[PDB]
């Protein structure tokens, strides 16, 4: 999921969005 | 910009990124 992705590879602010409530 | 975020950097970008809305972090 992100968290892996984001620090195993890079993300975006806009993939993190798809994390707010 | 693509990021590269581990640990808590990565819980600041979401709180920066929700703000008020909120978020859930779910790691595995
Ligand atoms: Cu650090």
């Amino acid at each position: 999921g992100i968290v892996e992705q984001c620090c195993a590879s890079v993300c975006s602010l806009y993939q993190l969005e798809n994390y707010c409530n | 910009v693509n990021q590269h975020l581990c640990g808590s950097h990565l819980v600041e970008a979401l709180y920066l990124v929700c703000g008020e809305r909120g978020f859930f972090y779910t790691p595995k």
